[PDB]
């Protein structure tokens, strides 16, 4: 809802508009082009922006998620989830990898399971699980 | 030659 | 590399061959080689062919055999289990083998090629932008060896011969300035244009072995016959053309295309500067010669002491005697363990960061991270399964696994489409 | 003006190609691997059926091609292609050397029948719509002599 | 960097012709008729936010003059503009319709988006619980406001003329309004 | 420094003679090497003397579309006063450039405006229909003149209702009538034109033009 | 002689290479169509035969297990190996090929003694002295078929 | 190497004839009309019918040996119009598309110096 409000020198024209009604009687009678243009607009997008800064392989969240499973203590993980903005949380949960053995998905469930046991931040801990299923 |  | 050569037969095989001379009736067995030679230069029972083929070639044939596991295989004679596992990861790194050990579409082709899997990768990618005449020329040189004679071996270092040697070593690399295989390519190609009558003089001027090039010249025609066989459906119809053997000078674009050819077959034997991966960890400066500058392979294991991982460049390599700071990523045919103080590296050519990721997209070594959120770093999502975005790739070992030691490649745009819950790399944009 | 090769077991068109001019003369060798295409422009295209490409594209005839004959044996190199146009001209083209060996013009009407056999020396039998048949002997060397001309009293559609 | 009302941005650098300020680079905003109304700059992130008289704004990355984004704020002039300390939030203001917007250009999301009544409010009504209050103006538009947040939840444009009175039912799910258009 | 002062490049280039001999495959089959990997036509049109000056001043807009888009080679012969076109085998790609160019120059030759003629290059399915008033009715003297006036109308309005209604253009070259348009559309124009020649008043026909015009619009 | 080529259904004995077994066996792991497999020339111990002897050792287990379930429903497979040399013991000792050694059978052929001869010097251009030596064989020795060994095919025709 | 035919085009109000013959005109090579290629009488004269007929002869022309043709278009002539109708041009257009080389184009419509009275009468016709 927050999204903002929005020839050839040889045309290829035939049929009734051109007066060739005979072809119509005898039975002789572009989404892909739009679907083709959409890559071009996308292919331009990567060309309009060419940032070349060096960035870390692993983000702060997934680092603590890996560390939390290793130490079986997601308290550092749970703390930074609460601090994250709503936009950050949704990109965070969506980005969570979906390939077998599904370790990080398991790790996220364990983190929330520990969070509920603390009986703190319940409405927050409930809602990340909702986004996890979503 | 060109390589030389 | 594995090659087919004329070689002395075993005693028993020779004895059997004597037998059928007498099998019909008492017969006289004649041997061109003498009896005293017969005892010495013949082995008593011909050594098993399973030992003769490369262990990596055993796996690739076995992967052409779609065998579930090399250890589940029943076998008369053992290669060790670990090497059979090293071959699997070796082939996987080349892109021949999938993460599921299934033989890729290109994986099948390298099996068809009689050549080694590492060299067979050269053969597949050799035919790119009319660079086929070179990759055979490099491959022929690599297998035969180095025709060059070192300064230390000659004993010139008399001072006037040192200058001509320097000029001779200079004119090799006018083709490529940071690469040691391409300078050699210029030489093996240069002698082709050279007349036969005057060849011995150039071959004296450049200190080149008389007999080693003729094999290379004879070897390239055979290897071009093999590639023109395999690449085209008409694998017998194609005939070797001397004009095909004839090659024209490359463009700077072709050189870069050639550089990634060099890395395709040797993707494991690639090393970054140890200082680049760990800046300020080991003191390095321009005063320290390139012998002193260390390097560390991505595939190499991390060691408790950094210097153990460190490997160093050869003096005979041009990149040592240029006097300039070498490129970040360097790539070698083989690691020469000689020298306790420093381990000698013979490096082919210098591979850039993103083009190194190009050999990585074919291979399984690349590990791609998640999309990033930042200024102008948003991701295009055309359909629910495909997306375009920038991803930082980590070559070989990841950050999480610290057993190995790898280097991180800079982020570059990529198309990602979801398969099985993970987004494969469709193409780098 | 499109050549289509169809594999019977697979039930699929394996290869698709385009010819310069319409072809109504189409011949296959006994070994079932080569296919000769005779177009109205006088061009002859030889196609490998198994691999789907043009082996030879030979352009010597002036009139439209009317007769094409393949001569070949398994495990040999005496393979030859005999082509006849509507001008009564016959040419025995060589596949191995990729050149024309012999040229014949004795026929006046269109040549519709061609045939080559080994003489234990190769014998060519050319027949056209002029109600005659010509018997020729030849070899790989520059030898081509007319043995007999037989009046058959009928328009030779095939011989 | 100096910006003019015409829509020209001049880049000034000290250089040798001994050393003096000179215009090394010139950028021009090719707005068809819109005139620059307000400009701000964030040195840390190099963001240029320009509000125009036509009621649109453009975001740029200097000195490359790369148009990060262009959106239209309306037909009324963008009177004022400000940048966050971090540089990720952009606050915009137009005086004619009482307009205050906050934009997160990083995620292309709206932090704050609220309008006040163009005319005086003629009536108000609380929800039965008091959580929300509804306001009516001489324009003829009703607006729903949340007491805790203090922000406009919804606006209604169905009444043609001034809405005279607004009231809730006891239950509170339903609201009723009367207007000088002749309808309830 | 200013007085107010404080106090690898990754390359973007990424990869993605006949032998006179033969080889035998295991099956015994032949096996050879691969072989080595728009005609010139001319059209002539005669331009009448009354169209020479219209050609000359308008020619600056005639050869560009013919030479650039249709890739035709253009000359007009001052000795024969003819425009003659040809296909360039090395450049011409559409086989139909030539006659389409020939059909174009005929339309201007007949008397049509240059922009109306560009429709012929512009499309493929525009045709020219021609006929006569004596073909309709043997009108002579002032009767013939009045008929031509009836088609024209005062200030030429009558034929312009024809042109807008049926989406065609009509050239009144004395008793020569030419109608340019689509096949169905030109027949619609012709039926009205023959009606005026036979004596129908223009006002009644303008009503019939009204009826047909909507039928074109809905369809 | 070929993978793709197929024998007539009527043939009941089949000749082919060790490589062809691999692909035919690749098409069918059971090999119920083959009641027995005959291994020739084990003494070379060629790798493309060594790969074959492995899988055939895997398949014979299945046919043994299939036979154990029901002899009639599933056909048992026999494994027969020829070796010119008597050293099949290395095959026998391997556990992967099988748990327990099967009987090994030996046939001795009536073979006449071979008198052994050697030249005094080995010759580099071995093709040429062999030709002169072959000519000397005909000159002095009585009629008898001559068997020769050259490594290179082009040398043989030369 | 270039054998020349003669493509005679007769474009009438209600039908179009595509006629190809030798240079003499004595021997007919191939004949097709709009009636051949259409299912309704009203479309015999349609340009679509002309193109199909022209393509049919041209494929036949390449059979016989003919590679070029000289075009002599004509209308009904006589007491009727002297100019070929759109079917005639469309037939000319298709022949170019078939690939047959066009040698020379001429209009050979019968033009009477003197004509018998037309069938229309005094009032006229073609209402």
């Amino acid at each position: 809802r927050s999204k903002p409000k929005e020839l050839p020198f040889f045309l290829q024209l035939s049929g009734e508009k051109v007066g060739d009604e005979a072809s119509v009687r005898e039975g002789i009678a572009h989404r892909r082009d739009q679907e083709a243009q959409k890559k071009l607009d996308a292919e331009e997008q990567m060309n309009k922006f060419k940032v070349t800064g060096r960035l870390g392989f692993e983000s702060h969240f997934t680092k603590q998620l890996r560390e939390g499973s290793q130490s079986k203590d997601y308290s550092s993980l749970l703390a930074t989830l609460i601090n994250f903005s709503p936009a950050a949380v949704d990109l965070e949960i969506r980005s969570l990898n979906s390939f077998e053995p599904f370790d990080e998905i398991v790790w996220f469930i364990d983190a929330l399971t520990q969070g509920l046991k603390s009986n703190k931040n319940f409405e927050l801990y409930e809602t990340f699980m909702s986004l996890l299923f979503k | 030659n060109p390589w030389l | 590399v594995q090659s087919f050569e004329v070689g002395w037969v075993s005693k028993a095989s020779a004895n059997q061959r004597s037998g059928r001379a007498g099998r019909t009736g008492p017969g006289h067995c004649y041997r061109l080689y003498s009896s005293a030679v017969f005892e010495h230069d013949f082995e008593q029972f011909s050594k098993p062919e399973i030992l003769r083929m490369p262990v990596e070639s055993i796996v690739l044939q076995m992967k052409s055999m779609a065998i579930h596991n090399i250890i589940n295989f029943p076998f008369p004679t053992p290669p060790d289990r670990v090497a059979l596992s090293k071959a699997i990861q070796l082939l996987q790194y080349l892109g021949a083998l999938d993460n599921k050990e299934m033989i890729t579409e290109d994986g099948k082709k390298m099996s068809l090629f009689p050549l080694s899997p590492r060299f067979s990768k050269m053969l597949l990618v050799s035919d790119e932008k009319a660079c086929l005449p070179y990759i055979v020329a490099i491959v022929s040189a690599l297998s035969v060896g180095d025709p060059f004679i070192n300064e230390f071996e000659l004993g010139i270092n008399k001072k006037e011969l040192r200058s001509k040697f320097y000029k001779s070593r200079s004119q090799f690399s006018k083709l490529d300035k940071f690469s040691d295989v391409f300078r050699l390519l210029s030489v093996v190609s240069a002698m082709d244009y050279v007349p036969k009558e005057q060849k011995e003089i150039f071959m004296k001027k450049n200190f080149l072995r008389g007999k080693l090039m003729e094999e290379i010249v004879k070897l390239r025609k055979q290897l071009m016959y093999i590639i023109k066989s395999n690449t085209s459906k008409e694998n017998i119809a194609v005939v070797i053309r001397n004009e095909d053997l004839k090659s024209d000078i490359p463009s700077v674009i072709q050189i870069k295309l050639l550089k990634q050819m060099i890395c395709a077959g040797f993707v494991d034997h690639v090393a970054v500067r140890a200082d680049v991966l760990f800046p300020d960890d080991a003191k390095i400066t321009n005063r320290t010669s390139i012998i002193n500058i260390p390097y560390i392979p991505v595939l190499a294991t991390r060691t408790p002491n950094i210097e153990d991982c460190f490997v160093y460049i050869h003096p005979t390599s041009i990149l040592n005697n240029l006097g300039e700071m070498p490129p970040k990523y360097m790539l070698y045919y083989s690691l020469h363990l000689g020298g306790n103080n420093k381990t000698r590296m013979n490096t082919l050519c210098d591979i850039a960061s993103t083009p190194l990721a190009n050999i990585a997209r074919k291979g399984l070594l690349l590990t791609y991270s998640k999309p990033l959120t930042g200024q102008g770093l948003k991701t295009v999502n055309l359909s629910p399964t495909e997306r375009y975005c920038y991803v930082v790739p980590r070559f070989g070992s990841t950050v999480d696994n610290d057993l190995k030691i790898g280097w991180d490649l800079n982020p570059i745009a990529v198309h990602q489409k979801k398969q099985k819950g993970q987004w494969t790399v469709i193409k780098f944009i | 003006q499109l050549l289509k090769i169809f594999h019977l077991k697979t039930g699929k068109v394996v290869r698709s190609m385009k010819i310069s001019s319409p072809s109504y003369i189409l011949d296959a060798d006994s070994t079932s691997t080569l296919l000769a295409v005779g177009g109205t422009d006088g061009s002859i295209i030889v196609v490998d059926i198994e691999n789907g490409y043009i082996t030879h594209s030979f352009k010597g005839h002036g009139g439209t091609i009317s007769s094409l004959k393949f001569y070949g044996q398994l495990n040999s190199k005496i393979w030859l292609l005999a082509s006849g146009d509507t001008n009564g001209m016959v040419k025995v083209w060589d596949l191995v050397k990729r050149k024309c060996l012999h040229t014949l013009q004795e026929h006046t009407s269109a040549v519709r029948g061609l045939d080559i056999i080994e003489v234990p020396s190769l014998n060519l039998l050319s027949g056209g719509r002029d109600d005659i048949i010509n018997l020729w002997d030849f070899n790989m060397k520059k030898k081509c002599k007319l043995l007999k001309t037989l009046p058959v009293n009928q328009q030779v559609e095939s011989c | 960097y100096t910006v003019s009302k015409d829509g020209a941005v001049f880049v000034w650098e000290f250089t040798k012709r001994k050393y003096s300020w000179r215009i090394t680079k010139k950028h021009f905003f090719y707005a068809n008729q819109a005139k620059v109304k307000c400009v701000t700059f964030h040195p840390a992130t190099r963001l240029l936010a320009v509000g125009f008289t036509s009621g649109e704004f453009r975001l740029y990355d200097l000195p490359d003059f790369t148009l990060i984004q262009q959106l239209s704020m309306g037909q009324n002039p963008v009177n004022t503009v400000s940048v966050n300390q971090t540089g990720e939030w952009l606050a915009f203001g137009s005086s004619k319709l009482g307009q205050l917007l906050v934009y997160e250009w990083q995620s292309e999301s709206y932090i704050l988006k609220q309008q006040g009544h163009f005319d005086s409010t003629n009536s108000l009504a609380y929800s039965p619980d008091g959580s929300r209050v509804v306001t009516a103006s001489e324009d003829g538009k009703i607006k729903v406001w949340d007491i805790t947040s203090g922000f406009c939840l919804a606006t209604f444009e169905e009444h043609t003329s001034s809405v005279t009175a607004v009231q809730f039912a006891k239950r509170g799910q339903v609201m009723f309004s009367s207007s000088l258009d002749g309808t309830v | 420094v200013a007085p107010t002062a404080l106090k690898d490049d990754d390359d973007d280039v990424l990869l993605d003679h006949e032998s006179k001999t033969v080889v035998v495959d295991d099956q015994g089959k032949p096996r050879f090497t691969s072989a080595s990997k728009i005609k010139f036509e001319s059209r002539k049109i005669m331009v009448p003397p009354h169209r020479m000056t219209p050609l000359r001043n308008s020619w600056t807009k005639i050869y560009p579309p013919l030479v650039e888009h249709l890739k035709l080679q253009v000359r007009m012969n001052l000795k024969t006063k003819s425009v003659e076109l040809r296909t360039n085998p090395k450049f011409t790609t559409d086989p139909g450039a030539l006659q389409k160019g020939a059909d174009f120059i005929k339309a201007f030759t007949l008397g049509f405006d240059l922009d109306d003629s560009i429709a012929l290059l512009r499309l493929d399915d525009l045709y020219i229909e021609t006929f006569e008033v004596k073909d309709v009715k043997t009108l002579t003297g002032d009767h013939l003149s009045r008929a031509i006036g009836r088609i024209a109308g005062k200030d030429g309005k009558t034929k312009f209702a024809i042109e807008n209604a049926t989406r065609t253009r009509i050239v009144l070259a004395d008793s020569k009538i030419h109608i340019l348009g689509g096949f169905t559309h030109i027949r619609m124009a012709r039926e009205s034109v023959v009606s005026l020649i036979l004596g129908s008043p223009p006002g009644k026909v303008y009503g019939n033009l009204r009826t047909v015009a909507s039928r074109l619009k809905e369809r | 002689i070929r993978f793709d080529s197929t024998a007539k259904e009527d043939t009941k004995v089949k000749f082919m290479t060790d490589g062809v077994l691999l692909r035919e066996m690749m098409h069918d792991f059971k090999l119920t169509k083959y009641s027995s497999i005959i291994i020739d020339e084990a003494h070379e111990r060629n790798i493309n035969t060594d790969i074959l002897i492995g899988m055939l050792s895997r398949c014979v287990r299945l046919r043994a297990k299939l036979h154990k379930e029901n002899p009639i429903e599933h056909k048992k497979l026999k494994l027969i190996i020829m070796s010119a040399t008597l050293r099949v013991s290395d095959f026998s000792e391997n556990k992967t090929l099988f748990p327990i050694a099967p009987p090994v059978l030996q046939v001795d052929a009536r073979q006449f003694p071979v008198s052994i001869h050697f030249n005094r010097r080995t010759a580099f251009n071995y093709t040429d002295e062999a030709f002169r030596k072959t000519c000397k064989i005909h000159q002095k020795l009585p009629p008898g078929a001559i068997l020769v060994f050259l490594t290179g095919q082009q040398e043989i025709t030369h | 190497s270039q054998v020349f035919g003669v493509a005679r085009i007769y474009a009438s109000f209600n039908d179009t004839f595509v006629h190809v013959t030798d240079l003499s005109g004595k021997e007919t090579i191939a004949r097709v009309t709009g009636g051949m290629k259409v299912k309704a009488d009203r479309d015999e004269s349609s340009p679509y019918a002309a193109m199909l007929a022209a393509q049919d002869v041209a494929a036949k022309c390449k059979e016989v040996g003919i590679t070029a043709v000289h075009v002599k278009i004509r209308a009904t002539g006589g007491t009727r119009t002297k100019t070929p109708g759109p079917g005639g041009q469309a037939a000319l257009r298709a022949l170019a598309r078939s690939g047959l080389r066009i040698g020379r184009i001429e209009d050979v419509t019968p033009v009477p110096s003197d004509s018998t009275r037309k069938k229309g009468g005094r009032r006229g016709r073609r209402l």
